């Protein structure tokens, strides 16, 4: 099976910040740069 | 939204009339939320410049960008002339509408913190 | 595969509040429609407001009048609550004269009637006069949109006239909500509820119709390239 | 940002508002041009979003 | 008050365009730009690969003799294929590719089809080694949004492989608001829309379709109940 990222899948970086995907947004809903580039992942600053 | 902004551009500076303080703010001498004294009372430009008749007017000014939620202004609410920020007034409306009782919600919150 | 046209349901009580629901909508179109309408509703609906006040024997806004409980600021605050509707489309600016003697509780109805000028809230309280107090006012009402602070327009008809913040917008508050809804096997659909508060000069339905028409007119501007 | 200048675009109105709040938070130096203040935010790893 | 704003169009080929709408009242830079950007990024119809059949291949988890890339990588390359339908009534086309090694098969190696144009002929598809052959039947459909293969599940043949379809022809949308002035008022908005597309649909066409979608949605606030 070819598994795509879905809600409930666990993501983590190398610094111990881990979490499950709780929401998958369409591209037009994501925060974007003034040049129009949307971000890919939104992390809560309260985890730092 | 409930914390109020504090400025230091013209803090501690004294004027003689409320119009003089507003004129200094136009030239950039004093900031909007800088603590100042008009005659003998500690106030700020925002409290004098922006006197809103109701929370709706204060939040309409926020929607139009005249003031931020954290700027201290004058708002007439509950029949009282409050020297508060629109965000603190906005928090009061959140409680008032959630409990569907404006007078009880007023007694439930601490507005000035 | 295109979605069926949504149903526009209205829940309007009185002349100052109304709820409007549009469903079902494609994913993200509740936000796509709600935000532009809210920005137009709060800044573009034509309305009237008090932009200048003249009171006899008053020099500055931060003073008081001997013979009335309310100081100048409180009356100015009460005047910003005044809702007036012009009955003549060509009419642009009127002045309302108020001459009351104490002991009286001055209301909005005490203003002198002007042709093609209607006071929507004649029960609005203006000032409370004690015996011996004379109150003379000449308030200037303009036509405009949105919110204009007194300093950013500075309109004075005569000397000693006090500019007042102009609440031109008849809409008092806009709150729109987007909820997840479904139609059969489709689950990412949007349900948009628009709640509009108005001062009563226009209906919340009329405010929505004007806001939609304004957005429609701006969409026609993307024509005739260069 | 230099690519933006060549394309014929200045500073966004929205960026100006954020820069105005940024100096109230002490994040940018008051009195500098919007380009310089945007660079100051960029050196802190922050952008107008 | 303000008259009709002047609409200026600047296009760089078929893939990039700039659209300037000035002067505008305060706040209509965002009021117009963002709804169009959301519609441009989400609801603009286009074409995408929905199914691929390769001879002697049963599923996408296999390799082809004489072919360097596995079927997963070939499908990934096919997801970047940009196909422009010159006929508005064309809804489905099948592209045939027959290649023999040694060659680097590109998007230009598909057989020509009437009213069908490949916008990126230099797109690399597979690397053929000597003795390797690639006989593919790539189906291109017309649609909107992002439809994963698990949803549509289109298979024209028994061993056809459904492909996740990204139909949106719009790659990136940015809009810019400048401080323009007219007369004695200086709080006016200058709105500039920047649209990047894949070339099958031009930025001007995408903008017109986005405006029509918003205009149609505005008619839904009629017939109150
Ligand atoms: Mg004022
Ligand atoms: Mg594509």
């Amino acid at each position: 099976q070819k598994r795509k990222l879905q809600v409930g899948d666990k993501l983590a970086n190398r610094h111990g910040n881990k979490g499950v995907v709780a929401k998958i947004l369409p591209v037009e809903d994501m925060p974007h740069l003034p040049d129009g580039t949307p971000v890919d992942v939104i992390l809560n600053p309260l985890g730092v | 939204i409930t914390q109020v902004r504090k400025e230091k551009k013209g803090a501690g500076l004294e004027f003689a009339t409320p119009e003089e303080a507003l004129a200094a703010h136009e030239r950039g001498e004093v900031a909007l939320n800088a603590p100042i004294k008009v005659a003998g009372r500690e106030t700020s430009v925002g409290r004098l410049k922006y006197v809103f008749a109701n929370p709706d007017e204060a939040l309409l000014a926020v929607a139009h960008g005249i003031v931020d939620l954290q700027d201290v202004v004058t708002v007439r609410y509950m029949g009282k002339r409050l020297e508060t920020s629109p965000g603190r007034i906005l928090f009061a409306r959140i409680v008032a509408e959630a409990v569907e009782d404006e007078k009880v919600a007023w007694e439930l919150i601490q507005l000035d913190v | 595969s295109k979605l069926k046209a949504p149903v526009f349901t209205v829940r309007t009580q009185g002349r100052e509040y109304g709820e409007f629901v549009l469903e079902p909508l494609e994913r993200g179109f509740g936000v796509t429609l709600g935000n532009p309408l809210r920005r137009i509703l709060l800044s573009s609906i034509p309305g009237t407001a008090v932009t200048s006040v003249y009171i006899e024997d008053v020099l500055h806004e931060f003073s008081t009048i001997p013979g009335v409980k309310e100081d100048v600021v409180e009356i100015i605050l009460n005047l910003k609550e005044l809702v007036v509707r012009f009955l003549n489309p060509s009419l642009q600016t009127v002045t309302l004269l108020l001459k009351a003697e104490g002991p009286k509780e001055v209301k909005a109805r005490d203003f002198l009637p002007v042709a093609d000028v209607e006071i929507m809230n004649p029960d609005l309280h203006i000032a409370t006069l004690e015996e011996g107090g004379r109150l003379n006012m000449e308030v200037r009402v303009d036509r405009g949109v949105g919110y204009v602070p007194a300093e950013k327009h500075g309109i004075k008809d005569r000397i000693n006239a006090i500019p007042v913040d102009a609440v031109f917008s008849p809409v008092r508050r806009v709150a729109f909500q987007v909820e997840d809804t479904r139609l059969g096997q489709r689950t990412d659909l949007d349900k948009l509820t628009l709640r509009i508060w108005t001062d009563g000069s226009v209906t919340p339905l009329e405010a929505l119709n004007q806001a939609v028409e304004i957005l429609r007119e701006h969409l026609t501007y993307f024509s005739n390239p260069q | 940002f230099g690519k933006r200048k060549g394309e014929g675009f200045g500073v966004d109105k929205r960026e100006v508002e954020v820069l105005r709040r940024a100096e109230k938070l002490g994040l940018v130096t008051p009195g500098k041009t919007p380009e310089e203040q945007l660079k100051e935010l960029f050196l802190q790893g922050k952008v107008v979003l």
